């Protein structure tokens, strides 16, 4: 026997349906959602870190002229000075007082902290989805967990699950992200082989591990200082440094929806948008035939107090008369009314109480206790305090929702009006008919 | 038959062949005004009487 | 310097193209494209094989009355027989001749086999791309490697090259593919928990390390034959077994545009649709002055043979007269005539030989050598061989490429009648003018 149902998807308030099969009683369900999650999938480009220079010691030839040959080493730089005349702790170094040369050279390379500090780019696609529930069946509490479309289906307790697809594909990620120890940020980062000298993205690797390294720093070699042996350069600053300082506001704080996000591995968590259609199949050894309920014969409704509040501020006593002792379903038949207790129990002659929640000013509603109707109404007072920190539990009203007073005013006022236009029609049609016939 | 695009066939275990079309003709483009319009009928002969 | 251009998507066929800058002579590339190749991101649903029945020795209880209890095992059988009396092979088995039972039981497991012979399902999602050239700079060869997008860059002797991206968006693919052992196969297969008693999914796990198997096969107990002792029953065959005899013509066979497939991993390669751009930073150290670069005053031009096949089926003779001795390119000036050679070498008073391809009757075309031009005209042959083996060299015509004579007589024809319209006109003009003076 298979039901339908669909539920929106918000996290931490209870729904009811009905389920009603030809000779046999109705049974009455209730679930509730805990969690959903999505997960993108991901694919590596490069990394950064930081860099190090590597500087040889200086060679000093006096009285010759010195040479320099070209290396592959990314960027490698050679000059060479004239007019040098070096000094040491002991006295002047060479003999020659002219036709002295120095030679100079350096070279950039990757850090060896890399495989520790470091941040990675990656391109995002299509995402999954998958969640988590609680059924209440049969006077126990069930739990279920299954992914979000039509290619998975559970067995709990002999019935079937089936749950999905989803109504909305709206996700929080962009094409490309970037991710750092728990953060994610959106941002747009320079292609490969194609850095700047001081922003993200000066020094590049396709992984931690590898040997190839592209470098696009600036380095410009500098004469020394009279009297002094020493490798003066000039060179721009870190730009992975600078980005640690001036990086801003992650997605955890920023997003719409209230979503939130984690890492290991990149998920987002509870993003309120769309329902979740829902189908479940139960076995027929779980109903019990109409024969075998009891059954009620005398009804009455009573209501002593209500407060259209967000929390359960309605109470109300019902009277009863039964065949024989039992359990029954309790249901509401309007849509503005929630009832909080699902069963009851029945026996002699007694009385049952019940609660529930409303935000109609004017309440008036039927309650069905085992294949029987009774009807009640009310009024209700507004409450006092401006602001709570939970969801409202009941639906929202319509225009068609107006108090029995406010009601009443309306048909005097319009029925009024309508009959001084009847009575005026009435005579002009009558003398037209006289005029016509007369000539 | 031979398409434009070509034709693939494959024979037992071995590799496959490909054939492509190439152009001839009976006619000719210089001389009579008979023979000039045989010579584009046989290449393009849906559109030669469309335009005639 | 920054060039850009459009290249087809077409495998084996050499193209060119010309590279202007004003104060310096002319330079001609060439470029040929020989592999591509798309490559999806796959995801594991879960995996089938062939399965094991497991029957244990039966219990045999005489002057007695047997029972059996239940059991979380998969396929699960239990039944009770009365009246059996069975034999051995030295006489009866028990002394009493009736109130005798029997107990049966059988469940199912999963085959050892399943570590080698297997099949797996996979979802599937957006392709990457990657492709290779071969250009030919300054007189050398040089290859090229890089993604077919716009977010790679690479350097070759101090030139800068970027390729992508693609103009279409078509994969051989869908979004449910099936793989064993080198083919790839197009099937909607069943939901997981969803299976069949006969067809393919009766058995499912995720992963072949796992211990959690369903299985959906039918398994009934009957009644043993009268002095016997035996388990007999009955149950479907095998559905792994029955789709390999049947599963018909792999997807290399049938796909479209002559692709080629692979499994491990999975790629689609050749295929024929679409065309690329393709970016070039040439330095400017590579260019030659115009005063440096050789001068020519006088040429002239003869084609002693022409015929129209897909080949390379023409000749041509230059005469010039060079200032000195130096190096020069050579270029077409139309689109339906392509020529082989790139450059060639002048000195004093000489001849020039070269060859070249067309598709046209009648043939008309401009030569450019080292800044000056040359016309030269002939007629053309059709060929004698039906079919070939290999792809034509050459674009396509339209309907303005007609041989001289055609020409001529469509003017002729047009002409002549529009004057006979011309001149009745002028009589109907005159007429009417007479008859407006006269009243
Ligand atoms: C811990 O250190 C290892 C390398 O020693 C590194 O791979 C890993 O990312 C580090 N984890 C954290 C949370 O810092
Ligand atoms: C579990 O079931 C009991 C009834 O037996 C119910 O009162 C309780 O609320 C259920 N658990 C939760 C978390 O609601
Ligand atoms: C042309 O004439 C020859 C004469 O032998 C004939 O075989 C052929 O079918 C004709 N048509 C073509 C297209 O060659
Ligand atoms: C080779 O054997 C291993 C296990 O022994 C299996 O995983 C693999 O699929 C086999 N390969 C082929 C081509 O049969
Ligand atoms: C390499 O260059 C030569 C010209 O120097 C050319 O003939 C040859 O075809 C090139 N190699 C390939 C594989 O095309």
């Amino acid at each position: 026997y298979e039901h339908v149902t669909v539920i929106p998807n918000t996290v931490g308030v209870p729904y009811k349906t009905l389920v009603n099969r030809p000779g046999y009683s109705p049974m009455v369900l209730e679930m509730e959602l805990q969690s959903v999650t999505l997960e993108p999938t991901l694919s590596l480009d490069y990394i950064t870190c930081e860099y190090k220079t590597v500087i040889p010691s200086p060679y000093v030839k006096c009285c010759g002229t010195a040479e320099c040959k070209d290396k592959s080493l990314p960027d490698y730089s050679c000059k060479v000075f004239t007019g040098v005349y070096p000094f040491m702790w002991g006295g002047a170094y060479c003999f020659c007082d002219a036709e002295n040369t120095q030679l100079s050279e350096a070279h950039v390379e990757k850090s060896e902290s890399c495989k520790t500090e470091f941040a990675s780019a990656y391109r995002a696609h299509t995402a999954s989805a998958s969640a988590k529930l609680r059924v209440l069946y049969q006077g126990n509490n069930i739990t279920v967990a299954a992914y979000a479309n039509g290619d998975h289906a559970v067995t709990v307790k002999d019935a079937k699950f089936v749950v999905g697809p989803m109504s909305s594909a709206w996700t929080p990620f962009d094409n490309k992200i970037v991710v750092y120890k728990g953060d994610v940020y959106n941002m747009d980062y320079p292609p490969f082989g194609a850095g700047r000298p001081g922003q993200f993205g000066d020094i590049q690797s396709r992984t931690p591990e590898s040997k190839d390294v592209y470098a696009n720093t600036q380095l410009v070699l500098q004469r020394p200082a009279a009297g002094t042996v020493h490798v003066p350069y000039s060179q721009a600053p870190s730009g992975f440094k600078y980005w640690l300082k001036e990086r801003g506001a992650s997605l955890q704080h920023t997003a719409p929806f209230g979503c939130q996000i984690a890492t290991n591995p990149v998920r987002a968590v509870n993003c309120a948008v769309g329902n979740i259609p829902i189908s479940i199949d139960i076995p027929d050894a779980a109903f019990t035939r109409v024969v075998d309920a009891p059954s009620v014969t005398d009804m009455s409704c009573e209501v002593p107090a209500c407060t259209h509040s967000s929390d359960f501020g309605g109470v109300a006593i019902i009277k009863y008369t039964a065949s024989k002792k039992g359990k029954c379903a309790v249901h509401s038949m309007t849509n503005a009314v929630t009832i909080r207790e699902a069963d009851v129990e029945v026996e002699g002659n007694s009385q049952l109480q019940i609660s529930f929640s409303t935000a109609l000013a004017s309440a008036e509603f039927r309650v069905q206790v085992c294949s029987t109707q009774v009807h009640c109404a009310a009024a209700c007072h507004p409450p006092k305090d401006h602001i709570v920190n939970y969801p409202a539990s009941h639906t929202t009203l319509g225009v068609q929702d107006i108090s029995t007073t406010a009601m009443s005013w309306v048909q005097k006022i319009t029925g009024g009006v309508g009959l001084i236009v009847a009575v005026a029609a009435l005579i002009l049609i009558v003398v037209l008919c006289v005029s016509f016939s007369r000539h | 038959t031979v398409p434009t695009e070509g034709l693939e066939v494959t024979w037992g275990n071995n590799e496959p062949y490909k054939y492509w079309p190439q152009m001839s003709t009976n006619g000719t483009a210089h001389g009579h005004p008979h023979e000039i319009i045989l010579y584009y009928y046989e290449l393009y002969p849906t559109m030669t009487v469309v335009i005639v």
